[PDB]
């Protein structure tokens, strides 16, 4: 012999939330340069004037 | 009797006890099932223990 039991309607369960994400885009590297001659030409004659 | 039929063949003691008394079943505080009621009076089910 058993004890009765009546399932009743299921009680709701935690409710979960998708999520679309897109994501940032890098950040962007500097440009090389050439070194500026009409200023290292003025430095070699300042020294050299030393 | 079958208690102590079956403890024999598992190679156990059988139920004995001295003095002046009675054998009767138990629940896990000691207490006394009622002697003169239905198991279905009482409040047994299956798959309990005794």
């Amino acid at each position: 012999m058993k004890r009765g039991f009546a399932r009743p309607t299921p009680e709701k369960p935690p409710v979960i939330k998708p999520e679309n994400i897109v994501l940032s885009t890098p950040l962007s590297i500097p440009p090389p340069e050439g070194k500026p001659w009409w200023l290292i030409v003025v430095g070699v004659v300042v020294v050299g004037l030393l | 009797k079958v208690v102590n039929s079956r403890l024999r063949e598992l190679g156990e003691a059988p139920l004995e006890a001295t003095g002046r008394g009675r054998w009767a079943l138990c629940l896990v505080d000691g207490a006394p099932l009622r002697a003169t009621q239905s198991l279905t009076e009482q409040d047994v089910y299956d798959g309990d223990r005794l």
